[PDB]
């Protein structure tokens, strides 16, 4: 069995029953920059994956998936061919394929994804699961609320005995690169200029290696204005080291206070409680004690701690707020599926080529839910 | 070179399937307009591709009419060029009644395609049934959605077709790529097995089945059945058939003047009253 988890930026694919993805490469397609392009390409019209990452020079890189929704189906087909044939070196005829999707995906897209697998690649069987839901299953649970913060968009997804609650799914337009953007904006406001994609990837690294969430903001703000225990140095490649202090945490405060980015939307802490409230009064209790972190932007140290503190001040007195953050929540969406596709109980749950060839791609809203 | 390929194109070489003019330096409108007409009565080319060759809207018009005058090309790749929606649209209308082309790509142009140009492409290709893959990123939710559903309903015609013939009585059927991942050992974490026992245990809540619902509200039959009341007398007691008199449906003066009078009316002829109250 195969597992493919597509992302707004990074793609991870691999065999089911496996520990981890064998294939993790960027979800990008590169085409020449412009002008007298030639020199660079040979007889190719585009590049795919980590060769498109290495030739960023004359390539204008584009993502088929934007905010977790497939916006480019042709490049989506390109990426999928690249995966089976080039990256995974396997024939999609010889394998069933579990694919993933974002919360609040259109039915239209669910169907094209369906049809592409069956007509183009000719897969024996296939299934499509909501990514948030696949993250809960990895945590060893079937019920809970999953906070999913990826690269483009954030999602809080209440889940009830295996099925995501559409009425209660809340969505926030702030994630990964908004923080990268933000860090860039303030590290620049303070000196060094960061404007190019080559220098942008080092702000990603200043971020991921040196950023954290404070439990109490106004305190850590003042700790830093008071002493320098919060400072840390970072070595750039040219050898000039720079020092951030209050920016280590002013960056992820965006998650908790979107106004720092001039947003009128509420933080990830309320976006999780608010969701639970539109859920059933008989599951809120198990929701609160099963909030699960998923995605790369939840990897900040102290984000679980801050969350609990926030969602206890929002919740009623008597509930226990347990916030679970798996150590591998970068590949969890995959892992949760890798385990699902392997469960003997799941084999009857696929979608047969027959069933498709009889009913068309439409059978996927009923077979998958 | 170029001419070695072009030679074969009008030579009808039973062996040149691909015409690859990708990243080819110093190519003209006319030198591509030649190719366009050089393929205008060709039969052995399934793939014509000109990527990253300063192509323009004349090359497009060239290719466009060439399209409505060619039945063997399945794929056109006009990528990374300098073509406007004025040219893109040329190729679009041609396809209004071109039932061979199956893939077309115009990614990575000079400028933004526009939007009237973008909503054009969708309403335009709306009466096309043959195109399977359209290589372009719409920057508009409306069009992009309208579009994807079309390439779905074109391709379902393939699925419907195979349904008729394939089985029904056919007997049977250059720097670094910074790559640090993780080696494996399989799966020790578990306990989602029980929901799958539960997910087998349940589902298909309420009612859903059948092949096609041509008739009315294939109602779940709890309503219809539980609302017993509608079940008028059956099996026993009165026989209630209302065969009556000897009238029929040709011209009628009383009823059709009545219709004429019913049509010529309005609440503007009625004496004003009122009904706002709710009574305790
Ligand atoms: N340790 C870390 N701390 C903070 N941020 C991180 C860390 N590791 C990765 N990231 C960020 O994670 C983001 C992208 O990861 P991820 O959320 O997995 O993307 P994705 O799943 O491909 N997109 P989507 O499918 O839309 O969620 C980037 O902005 C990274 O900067
Ligand atoms: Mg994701």
């Amino acid at each position: 069995a195969l597992v493919v988890d597509n992302g707004s930026g990074m793609c991870k694919a691999g065999f089911a029953g496996d520990d981890a993805p064998r294939a993790v490469f960027p979800s990008i397609v590169g085409r020449p920059r412009h002008q007298g392009v030639m020199v660079g390409m040979g007889q190719k019209d585009s590049y795919v994956g980590d060769e498109a990452q290495s030739k960023r020079g004359i390539l204008t890189l584009k993502y088929p998936i934007e905010h977790g929704i497939v916006t480019n189906w042709d490049d989506m087909e390109k990426i999928w061919h690249h995966t089976f044939y080039n990256e995974l070196r396997v024939a999609p005829e010889e394998h069933p394929v579990l694919l993933t999707e974002a919360p609040l995906n259109p039915k239209a897209n669910r169907e094209k994804m369906t049809q592409i697998m069956f007509e183009t690649f000719n897969t024996p069987a296939m299934y499509v699961a909501i990514q948030a839901v696949l993250s809960l299953y990895a945590s060893g649970r079937t019920t809970g609320i999953v906070l999913d913060s990826g690269d483009g968009v954030s999602h809080t997804v209440p889940i009830y005995e295996g099925y995501a609650l559409p009425h209660a799914i809340l969505r926030l337009d702030l994630a990964g690169r908004d923080l990268t953007d933000y860090l860039m904006k303030i590290l620049t406001e303070r000196g060094y200029s960061f404007t190019t994609t080559a220098e942008r990837e080092i702000v990603r690294d200043i971020k991921e290696k040196l950023c954290y969430v404070a439990l109490d903001f106004e305190q850590e703000m003042a700790t830093a204005a008071s002493s320098s225990s919060l400072e840390k140095s970072y070595e750039l490649p040219d050898g000039q080291v720079i020092t951030i202090g209050n920016e280590r945490f002013r960056c992820p405060e965006a998650l908790f206070q979107p106004s720092f980015l001039g947003m009128e939307a509420c933080g990830i802490h309320e976006t999780t409680y608010n969701s639970i409230m539109k859920c059933d009064v008989d599951i809120r209790e198990d929701l609160y004690a099963n909030t699960v972190l998923s995605g790369g932007t939840t990897m900040y140290p102290g984000i679980a701690d801050r969350m609990q503190k926030e969602i206890t001040a929002l919740a009623k007195s008597t509930m226990k707020i347990k916030i679970i953050a798996p150590p591998e929540r970068k590949y969890s969406v995959w892992i949760g599926g890798s385990i699902l596709a392997s469960l003997s109980t799941f084999q009857q749950m696929w979608i047969s080529k027959q069933e498709y060839d009889e009913s068309g791609p439409s059978i996927v809203h009923r077979k998958c839910f | 070179v170029i001419e070695d390929a072009l030679d074969k194109i009008k030579s009808n070489d039973p062996d040149t399937t691909e015409v690859n003019l990708n990243n080819i330096e110093n190519i003209t409108t006319q030198t591509l307009t030649r190719f366009a007409e050089a393929l205008k009565d060709n039969t052995v080319v399934k793939t014509f591709s000109l990527a990253n060759t300063h192509a323009d809207d004349s090359a497009a018009m060239a290719i466009a009419e060439m399209l409505k005058v060619n039945e063997h090309i399945t794929n056109v790749n006009v990528e990374s060029n300098f073509i406007t929606g004025k040219g893109i649209l040329a190729i679009m209308r041609a396809l209004q009644h071109n039932t061979v082309l199956t893939e077309l790509r115009f990614h990575n142009q000079r400028h933004i395609m526009g939007s009237q140009v973008e909503m054009e492409i969708v309403k335009l290709l709306k009466e096309n049934t043959t195109l399977l893959r359209l290589g372009y990123h719409f920057e508009l939710p409306g069009p992009r959605m309208s579009m994807t559903s079309i390439l779905t309903r074109n391709m379902d015609k393939q699925r419907q077709k195979r349904l008729q013939e394939q089985k029904q009585q056919e007997g049977y059927d250059p720097p670094p790529p910074p790559p640090p991942p993780l080696p494996e050992k399989k799966l020790i974490t578990r306990n989602i097995a029980e929901v799958i026992k539960q997910q087998e245990s349940a589902q298909r809540a309420l009612q859903n089945g059948q092949g096609s619902g041509s008739g009315g509200s294939v109602g779940s039959q709890p309503n219809s059945i539980l609302k017993e009341i509608k079940n008028s007398l059956r099996s026993v007691q009165e026989k209630k058939m209302e065969d009556s008199s000897r009238p029929s449906t040709p011209q009628r003066s009383a009823h059709e003047n009545l219709m004429e009078a019913i049509r010529g009316s309005s609440i503007k002829q009625l004496k004003r009253v009122e009904v706002p109250e709710a009574l305790r």
